[PDB]
DNA sequence: GGAAGTAGTTACGCCTGGTC
DNA sequence: AACTACTTCC
RNA sequence: GACCAGGCG
């Protein structure tokens, strides 16, 4: 849906870091490099930004009410 | 020549007296047709003289116990 | 009424579909045949 | 058949048309009908195949459609009856002049949930089955459409994520758009014995911190029927003067209206939709909706509406969380179904000298019987997959080699075998073998423990029989059937038969008479009991049976059957 | 309404009800075939009208 | 003589049912005993006021 | 797509994996239990 | 201590022990006492643990041994997974084994959809394959349009032609001339010439075509030797003796052919057994194939469960099926029978011979609900009422 | 009519089976930690179902405190029944006086707690251990636990199995239970004689890693699994070795030791000897005098050769042979000449102690187990190349009439099974030259060699050659007319064109023996179902025939009319379950016994 | 109290029919128009009562107390 | 003896929903 | 449907 | 209440 704010093995904080990384693999820059620039070392937490759908769009536009 | 006592299948039969046929049915409290029955036109009863309302007793020959004695009443 | 509506349906229900379904049935024991003599294999239900 | 051919492929025969013969019988067969499931094959012709490098660069820059190329007659469509004449290469490299079709892709004869599992062919084919047929239980977004809609049960996984390891067919089709599952941390090794039998264990903080959390929804209907008459039923909050009337702690949520407020917590047994109808009794009956009585959750949507006919009508929605607990099912795309077996703080996991803690241990017992190899490779890709920032291809016989995956697990600085050194979180020594650990996509089925658990002392009963009702939604009682009542007779418990089949289903007593065996009579209003069948008053005493036995003889004196009873002094 | 549903169904007094394809003998197709009880050699058409 | 698992069975199911409608307890028991575990106290015991028969 | 026989009886023959369903039938897709074989799921390249 | 102390203490103080398991004691006593010395009070000792261990081991009265049978059968069927299996190798024959099997038995089969016969032989054909082939041969029963090569029609002559392998010939013994003799006693009016290997029958009372298709079915289906019902017949060898499995079911006629032991020969048909042999030898017919199919799915029942269950099925004098036409329907409880199947057919033939349901069973006690007379339920209490507590 | 007959009719449907008041129903998960006479009740179901309690003079108190805690405390009551038989229900305004009012010869339903007794099932319901008595202990979530030892005779596999609990009510029926249903007894099989509550799967890894040759543990691993596994113990033995660094360590031998009878002995060969050499070299040291000395055991001590004298493990590794599903000679003797109180406790102790080596030693599986050097990998290629090379030369003798028809069958039959035998052989060589390669020291072979999970085929078909796909015991043949598939020439009988499958699980499916293996996966997936409705069939079939037969005081077995159906039960006395794995005694068993009690 | 000894299956006589009945029932009908049941109908207060608030005729008991009664 | 007919069965639970 | 077993016409 | 469908072990 939206982004984890933490990952869910070692609990760091990797919500903020989500769109950096998008622009950044949608602007032709390697994955590998962008996950070590913003600081993602364990593979754990590259699982959660590599991996995640931002779901949160494509269902704003039904509203409750 | 053959007789059908020589089979390895088949145990030995053999024609209770009367005074054991008394002592078997006094032993386990039982009458007549509380045994199992074995037809009058049955080979190993024909092999033998048995005649309706006769006890065969029959040496099993178990595997658990060696051997082991079964009581059958003749009937028509 | 059973021999133009209840055998052979699909060949048609009028009078004049009779002889085709005369064929049809022709063929048939020709194929009932030609298994008795064994000239083809049985035909299985599974293939699709 | 040629010339058919030739002209199809030309294009002024229809693409439905398929040609077959048979030299064995010389018969040649000619199908146009409906219903034939047909699939499509590149033709091949003197060694060489009909689509080109050019035609694949035009499909792919949008110039040429799928339809171009089946009315070009580059592909054709094949049945069994034409496919019995045709001798299909199935790689390019394979193709030699007695060929007369090329296989378009050998991957897609899967379907679509077996084409859900990575690495198909490294596993026994009951494991495919078994994935297959548990990746449509799993949890996810389904539809982005599920807050506005009406559906008597839905769940929702509140952080899907796409698998890591995924085949190519799974992001043509869609899938990736709405994935039902995530991805874990998992390693293979035996813990406490409480992964054992197919047991999973799991880690605390990650479910804490959102890892296979859900809600589940729920739809409950509530309709302002019009009887005959102008006699209608009203959406109220009821008067304690009403027949029926349940608790007033039930009805505290509703507002005047006689409606749930939303966002207001509600569990089970209170009132949604407080309703009363006309008195049918021999004041007003009530029928007001309540929610089930072992579901709780949080009224998420109440709307209001007209039926076909013209009545009000009302759905409210509730919504329940369901954070993962012992005995939730969690499987893998592999066929690896297991429950939570033992839920374990972080503190007491395993680690492993690069600081990765598992989200899921899994018993290394489950991997030999079964011959999963997929999932083994599917945890090696995963990995590499997370490592390198790139997912990994796990497509059915064109994906990624295990050696390539293996090769490149080594150049990036972890052990090609996929087992790294872990230290025991108890203890805090290393373990003496090297763990197998990686990333296996893992996804949550809705048997959830909370649906399953039923547990009833005493309740209603069948009016026809006595006997406990049936189901978990009324209440019911578990069948104690005739298989376990061998059971029971085998262990020579007899007083325990006696109790479980007689006193805790439909025991009763009943008067007979001991002159006839007929059932006596027994007169409330004149305090008297007697047989009507032979008028004796002194012969008569009681005798305890199951009431089913009692309807027995009573549908046995029916069709004219006389059951007579004899009686012992016990 | 989700873009991503691809429809093929029915809605019906408000539930979605899909029609499940059943898999038929092919019509007016004669299948050949042994009893192997009575010797009899059996040859059958499913006519449809 | 010995007692059958089932005869045993019977002995202290009816002793228990006897201590739950007051029959005194022919031993010391721990509080908070239920009269099930009283009843194999005291078949455990040794001290069986009910006789099986035999045919 | 389903089969119209009774899911009692042992259909041996038609609860097995026919060769002509290579393309057509999802070979490993089939519920477990009486089912099994007799609900069948289309492959992907399938076209009706 | 003498070696024949040892028979006599255990005649002493073994009395009250199994024939088989004084012999076992005996032979094993003996080979200790060869190995070790083995004192008086070690074989007192040894005695009083083995009796004391087989009066422990004894079954408790009122237990439910029938149920618990069923069950220890019925159970391991479930796992009797192996079902169909084919071996490969010169010799082999066709038999249903596993689970298919024990339903075939248990359900008693007038015969079985397999029949096969185990033959042994004499002490004269028991050492020679050459010597055992003769008398195969004796058995099997073969026919004209089994040893024919080819057959041949033709109805304008009233001519029927067959052709005949020379091979199989020599491997059945039959010569040409061996052939139409029998068939010349056996359908008279028929020319029955023969051409080299290629026989022709021209029959003169086949007036019609059909007649003469019928003599043909009548000449091909005749049995030239061997004995009626019985086919393919293979030899295998064990323990240096050679034995002959055949594909038919004959056993009086293959007990009275000459070369037959018929001290050991042996047939899948439990009936012929008992009409053949007896009851007894059906019962242990019986007990040892079901003992034998157990064995080869690996699954282990102890052997006393399927004793109860034989002795149960042929304890009338006939082998009877187990369903609700055998066992159950000699049931006297009619609420037991009605349970059990068919239930309206039961109750109204019940109510019209005026039966009485003692209510002496299992299945009637609990529909009634009340004690079943079984386990707990035959165990009777009785109490001297004055209680004093210590 | 309809009302009668049937399975959903009167007699099937609501006499002989109907459904049942305070039963409960929830998935089980496993719990080592509890006794394998122990159920985990999820709190909420003991807080629902009841027990009817009479008041008395020793549980006046405790009916007291748990009346004044109402049905919403766990510790507390629902209903409180007079003796006059009128009920009435605890809630608020009521705690008070009806605990005041409690008196004595009331009734009192109260919460499931400690120590009650109910009755547990799995119910596919085949044999008697379907239903055991469990000892009630109360646990937080909701889930029934089960330990895993218990497993077996339930046949539960923790993979969304759910599990009945009902709650027995009346006094007798509790006494039934917990006398004749206990999960202590029940240890051994009716069926066979042997041991059907043992170590499956963790159990016998550990123990193998615990007992095997070179294994040794430090002091505080020692103490630490002592304690885990509930074994009391005041002072460590003396240790075997002593580390580099001067740390003392134990042998796994003596730590399984310290938890065995101090009389036991007996010697047996398990599933790990490969070499009969040394067995025999071990027999021949035992059979001399019987009683060896121990250190001349120890310089000829073998992994194939288990040797227990007077409690102290000399020699062999745990292996199935153990404790086990079948064949558990330790459990059984334990179980047979101690009690079946000490086999209780020992299977315990064992449990946990093998489920702690197997945890704190690490056992795993990896990609790595099912890998062969350059050189296996080259043999089995050759296996197959002389495999197809010798079927392409039996079809080239059929096809040219050269090959001559086996007895018994025709010259097809004789071609198919002279090709599905050479294929059997090939595949049989293969995992040959994999066993050999492997070695002992691979963790899957761990768990195949000693029975704990996995045979010799999936290691073969895992790291070799897949073998021969089969229908109904022949070869693949359902497909298009002289083939299988359209991607191989029709006519065809080769290895590979009729489901020959020539590629291992790591190295791969290719689509044609992908296809072929999941007809094979089809085949067996559609043989399970129905011979389940078979067998269940015929088993109610035996159960309605035998179900009254029973052992009369005089030994007999008899008919509900009198009717005599044997003389003796067994035709020796002896119940199965009580026997020596059918034997009625243990000859030589007995004779060694006695000759160690004595000469010892 | 007593307990089963054995059940006797016989056919009942014309006699035994009449003589057990409460009731001669006429009437092809099962309750009114108001919701009561109809005299002489299948559903005859005569034969016991299922309907809550209803009295029997033949035993005077409520809705799932009386046994239920027979009619010819 | 056929040669058809006829009848009788074909595991055990459990859960969900939907329509009468 | 696919098995058995009777029954029952032949 | 019984009918259907889908699942679970
Ligand atoms: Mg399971
Ligand atoms: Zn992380
Ligand atoms: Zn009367
Ligand atoms: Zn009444």
């Amino acid at each position: 849906m939206i982004v984890p704010v933490r990952c869910f093995t070692c609990g760091k904080v990797i919500g903020d870091k989500y769109y950096e990384f998008k622009r950044r693999v949608e602007a032709g820059e390697d994955p590998e490099k962008v996950l070590d620039d913003l600081g993602l070392e364990r593979y754990c937490c590259r699982r959660m930004l590599l991996s995640h759908v931002e779901l949160i769009d494509d269902i704003m536009h039904y509203r409750v009410y | 020549e053959f007789s059908i006592f020589d089979h390895v299948l088949v145990p030995e039969h053999r024609v209770l007296s009367e005074e054991e046929k008394k002592a078997l049915l006094e032993k386990y409290k039982i009458t007549l047709a509380q045994l199992p029955q074995i037809k009058a036109s049955d080979p190993a009863v024909k092999a033998l003289g048995a005649k309706p309302g006769d006890v065969i007793e029959i040496k099993r020959k178990s595997p658990t116990a060696g051997v082991y004695y079964y009581y059958r009443v003749v009937v028509e | 009424y059973v021999i133009d509506n209840n055998l052979l349906p699909h060949m048609g229900v009028s009078p004049e579909d009779r002889i085709k379904k005369a064929y049809y049935l022709g063929m048939m024991a020709l194929k009932v045949i030609e298994l008795s003599l064994g000239r083809r294999p049985e035909d299985d239900k599974d293939h699709y | 058949v040629q010339r058919i051919r030739q002209d199809r492929r030309s294009g002024k025969i229809s693409d439905v048309i398929n040609v077959a013969y048979y030299e064995d019988v010389k018969e040649v067969y000619v199908n146009s009908d409906d219903g034939r499931v047909r699939r499509p094959l590149i033709i091949v012709e003197n060694g060489v195949p009909k689509l080109t490098k050019e035609h694949v660069q035009a499909v792919k820059e949008g110039r040429l459609k799928w339809s171009d190329l089946i009315k070009m007659g580059i592909i054709e469509y094949l049945d069994a009856e034409e496919e019995e004449n045709a001798y299909v290469a199935m790689w390019p490299w394979e193709v030699t002049e007695e060929h007369t079709h090329l296989e378009l892709m050998p991957a897609a004869i899967l379907g679509l949930p077996a084409s859900l599992v990575p690495y198909p062919e490294h596993n026994a084919a009951p494991r495919n089955t078994y994935g297959a047929g548990m990746a449509k239980q799993s949890l996810g977004l389904g539809w982005a459409n599920f807050r506005i809609r009406v559906d008597t049960r839905g769940h929702l996984l509140h952080y899907p994520q796409i698998p890591l390891v995924n085949s190519r067919i799974m992001k043509a089709v869609g899938y990736e758009d709405r994935p039902a599952g995530q991805n874990f941390v998992v390693a293979v090794l035996a813990y406490q014995g409480y992964n054992m039998e197919d047991a999973i264990i799991i880690n605390k903080a990650s479910i804490e911190r959102g890892l296979a959390r859900s809600t589940f929804f729920r739809t409950y209907e509530a309709e302002e029927k019009k009887y005959l008459g102008g006699q209608t039923d009203k959406f109220e909050i009821p008067d304690p003067t009403v027949r029926g009337y349940r608790g007033e702690k039930y009805y505290r949520n509703l507002d005047e209206d006689g409606l749930i407020f939303p966002e207001s917590k509600v569990e089970g047994k209170d009132v949604l939709v407080g309703r009363t109808s006309p008195p049918r009794f021999l004041e007003r009956r009530e029928t007001s909706v309540a929610v089930r009585p072992s579901e709780k959750g949080v009224v998420d949507k109440v709307i209001i509406t007209e039926t076909g006919d013209g009545t009000k009508l009302v759905k409210v929605t509730v919504r329940d969380l369901r954070i993962p607990e012992l005995g939730d099912k969690f499987a893998s795309r592999h066929g690896q179904k297991g429950v939570i077996g033992l839920i374990v703080p972080q503190e007491d996991m395993p680690w492993t000298e690069s600081g990765i803690v598992p989200d899921l241990i899994v018993n290394p017992h489950g991997i030999p019987s079964r011959m999963t190899v997929g999932q083994l490779i599917e945890a090696i890709g995963g990995k590499v997959a997370s490592l390198k920032g790139r997912r990994v291809d796990g497509t059915a016989f064109i994906g990624e080699p295990e050696e390539k995956l293996r090769k490149e697990l080594e150049e990036l600085g972890f052990k090609h075998t996929g087992r790294e050194i872990m230290y025991d979180g108890i203890t805090g020594k290393r373990l003496e073998a090297d763990i197998f650990i990686g990333v296996i996509y893992y996804q949550r089925l809705h048997h959830m423990v909370a649906d399953k658990i039923h547990a009833r002392s005493r309740g209603p009963v069948q009016v026809l029989t006595k006997q406990p009702t049936e189901g978990r939604a009324r209440e019911g009682g578990l069948r104690f059937g005739e298989m376990e009542r061998d059971v029971l007779v085998g262990h020579g418990a007899a007083m325990l038969l006696i109790e479980r089949l007689l006193e805790e289903s439909d025991k009763t007593e009943v008067w007979v008479c001991e002159n006839c065996g007929h059932i006596a009579l027994e007169d409330k209003r004149r305090r008297r009991v007697y047989c009507p069948v032979c008028g004796e008053e002194e012969r008569i005493s009681k005798v305890e049976m199951s009431y089913a036995f009692k309807l027995l003889l009573d549908e046995l004196k029916a069709m004219v059957i006389r059951p007579k009873l004899n009686l012992s002094e016990r | 309404e989700d873009p991503k549903d691809p429809g093929g169904y029915f809605i019906i007094n408000g539930s979605e009800r899909v029609i499940v394809s059943i898999e038929d003998i092919a019509p007016n197709r004669t299948l050949v075939e042994k009893d192997e009880r009575q010797e009899k050699y059996i040859a059958k058409v499913f006519s449809y009208r | 003589f010995k007692y059958t698992r089932f005869e045993k069975a019977r002995i202290i199911g009816a002793r228990a049912l006897q201590i739950s409608m007051g029959a005194p307890v022919l031993i010391d028991v721990p509080p908070g005993i239920t009269p099930l575990e009283a009843a194999i106290l005291e078949f455990e015991k040794g001290v069986i006021p009910i006789t099986v028969i035999r045919p | 797509v389903t089969s119209p026989l009774d899911r009692e009886q042992p259909h041996f023959e038609a609860r097995d994996l026919h060769g002509t369903h290579w393309g057509r039938i999802c070979p490993t897709e089939t519920p477990e239990g009486p089912n099994c074989g007799l609900v069948k799921n289309l492959a992907l390249m399938a076209q009706i | 201590v003498s070696l024949s102390t040892i028979k006599s203490l255990i005649e002493k103080k073994g009395a009250n022990l199994p024939e088989n398991v004084k012999s076992e004691l005996y032979e094993k006593l003996k080979k200790y006492n060869e190995k070790y010395k083995l004192t008086k009070a070690e074989i007192e000792a040894i005695i009083d643990d083995v009796v004391k261990e087989y009066e422990r081991a004894l079954v408790e009265p009122g237990e439910p041994v029938g149920t618990v049978a069923a069950q220890s059968i019925g159970e391991p069927s479930t796992q009797m997974t192996l079902n169909t299996f084919h071996y490969a190798g010169v010799a082999e024959i066709n038999v249903t084994l596993g689970l298919p099997r024990i339903i075939e038995i248990v359900d008693a089969r007038k015969n079985p959809s397999t029949p096969m016969m185990t033959v042994y032989l004499d002490e004269e054909h028991r050492y020679d394959r050459a010597k055992a082939e003769e008398v195969a041969r004796r058995i099997e029963g073969t026919t004209l349009e089994n040893l024919a090569r080819s057959t041949t029609l033709d109805l304008i002559n009233f001519e029927f032609i067959v052709e005949i392998d020379p091979e199989r010939l020599e491997r059945s013994g039959l010569t040409m001339e061996k052939v139409v003799k029998k068939l010349e006693s056996s359908f008279k009016s028929a020319e029955f010439e023969v051409d080299g290997y290629t026989l022709i029958v021209r029959p003169k009372k086949a007036d019609k075509i059909s007649d003469l298709r019928r003599f043909a079915e009548k000449i091909k289906k005749h049995r030239l030797k061997g004995l009626s019902g019985v086919g393919k017949t293979i030899v295998r060898k064990e323990g240096d003796e050679y034995v002959i499995y055949t594909e038919g079911s004959n056993f009086k006629q293959v007990l009275k052919v000459p070369g037959v032991d018929p001290t050991r020969t042996r047939t899948n048909n439990i009936h012929e057994i008992a009409e053949v042999l007896g009851i007894e030898a059906a019962r242990n017919a019986i007990i040892d194939e079901i003992v034998s199919t157990m064995q080869e799915q690996g699954l282990e029942v102890d052997i006393r469960h399927i004793m109860l269950v034989a002795d149960m099925m042929t304890l009338d004098g006939i082998v009877r099926p187990i369903g609700r036409h055998g066992v159950v329907g000699e049931k006297s409880s009619v609420l037991a029978r009605a349970a059990f199947e068919i239930t309206v057919q039961h109750l109204f033939e019940a109510a019209e011979k005026g039966e009485v349901d003692n209510l002496n069973g299992v299945i009637e006690n609990v529909l009634i609900g009340q004690p079943v007379p079984v386990g707990t339920g035959m165990v009777k209490l009785t109490m001297k009422l004055p209680l004093r507590p210590q | 009519a309809q009302r009668l007959k049937g399975k959903e009719g009167r007699f099937r449907g609501n006499l002989s089976g109907k459904r049942v008041n305070f039963s409960a129903r929830t998935v089980i998960s496993p719990d080592p930690m509890i006794s394998i006479n122990e159920v985990g009740v999820p709190v909420e179901v003991a807080m629902e179902l009841t027990v009817p309690e009479k008041v008395t003079e020793f549980n006046i108190e405790r009916l007291r405190k748990m009346v004044l805690n109402g049905p919403d405390k766990y510790p507390g009551a629902n209903y409180v029944i007079d003796p006059e038989g009128r009920r009435r229900r605890i809630m608020d305004s009521n705690k008070e006086t009806l605990a005041n009012q409690l008196d004595i010869g009331w009734t009192v339903e109260r919460h499931l707690m400690d120590g009650d007794i109910v009755l547990f099932n799995r119910q596919p319901s085949l044999h008697r251990m379907s239903i055991m008595a469990h000892r009630v202990r109360v646990m937080p979530y909701r889930t029934f636990r089960l330990n895993l030892a218990v497993c077996p005779p339930y046949n539960a596999d923790f993979d969304g199995d759910e599990m009945n609990l009902h709650v027995p009510q009346t006094e007798e029926a509790q006494a039934e239970a917990r006398i004749l249903m206990e999960v202590q007894n029940h240890i051994i099989s009716p069926r066979y004689g042997g041991p059907i509550i043992g170590g499956i799967q963790d159990h016998i890894s550990g123990g193998y890693l615990l007992t095997r040759e070179g294994a040794y543990f430090t002091r505080d691993e020692v103490e630490q699994m002592l304690m885990f596994a509930g074994v009391d113990i005041t002072e460590l033995p003396e240790p075997d070795k002593y580390d580099e660094n001067g740390n003392p360590l134990w042998s796994g031998k003596t730590i399984f030791s310290l938890l065995l009878p101090e009389d036991l002995t007996v010697w047996y060969r398990n599933k790990l000897c490969d070499e009969p050499e040394r067995c025999e070299a071990l027999e021949k040291l035992i059979e001399e005098k019987l009683m060896p000395d121990p250190e001349e055991v120890r310089k000829l001590a073998y992994d194939g050769f288990v040797y227990i004298q007077n409690g102290k493990l000399l020699s062999g590794a745990i292996d199935k042979k153990a404790y086990g599903r079948e064949d558990g000679i330790i459990l059984d003797l334990i179980v047979r000449e101690y009690g079946v109180e000490r086999a209780r406790q020992f299977l315990d102790q064992v449990t946990k102690l093998t489920i702690w080596v197997i945890t704190h030693k690490g056992f795993t599986t990896g990609i790595d187990d099912e890998d062969l050097p350059e050189e296996a990998r080259d043999r089995i290629r050759e296996i197959i190349r002389e495999a197809e090379e010798r079927v392409n030369k039996l079809i080239e003798a059929y096809k040219r009439g050269e090959l001559e028809p086996l007895p018994g069958k025709s010259l097809e039959d004789t071609l198919e099974s002279l090709i599905m035998a050479v294929l059997a052989e090939a595949r049989d060589n293969a995992g040959a030259v994999a066993e050999k390669y492997l070695g002992m020291d691979n963790h899957t072979v761990i768990m195949a060699k000693t029975g704990a999970r996995g045979k010799i085929l999936n290691i073969t078909q895992m790291a070799a050659l897949l073998g021969q796909q089969s229908i109904r015991g022949k070869r693949l043949y359902r497909g298009f007319r002289g083939r299988v598939l359209s991607h191989f020439k029709p006519g065809d009988l080769g290895a590979r064109a009729k489901g020959f499958v020539v590629n291992s699980y790591k190295s791969g499916l290719t689509p044609q023996e992908y296809f072929f293996h999941a007809m094979g996966g089809r085949e067996g997936l559609v043989d399970t179902a129905v011979r389940t409705a078979q067998s269940g069939y015929m088993q109610r079939r035996l159960i309605n025939a035998l179900q009254d037969l029973k052992v009369e005081y005089d030994g007999t077995v008899r008919s509900p009319e009198g009717i005599i159906v044997q003389f003796k039960y067994g035709e020796d006395g002896v119940d199965p379950m009580k026997s020596w794995r059918g034997k009625t005694v243990d000859v030589d068993r007995i004779i060694v016994r006695t000759l160690l009690k004595m000469r010892g | 109290k007593k307990v089963i000894g054995s059940i006797e299956f016989g056919i009942l006589s014309p006699q035994e029919i009449r003589k057990m009945s409460a009731v001669e029932v006429t009437v092809p009908d099962t309750y009114d128009d108001d919701g009561y049941p109809i005299e002489g109908g299948v559903m005859d207060k005569r034969m016991g009562v299922i309907d809550p608030g209803l009295r029997c005729e033949t035993c005077g008991g409520r809705a799932g107390e009386c046994p239920g009664h027979f009619g010819h």
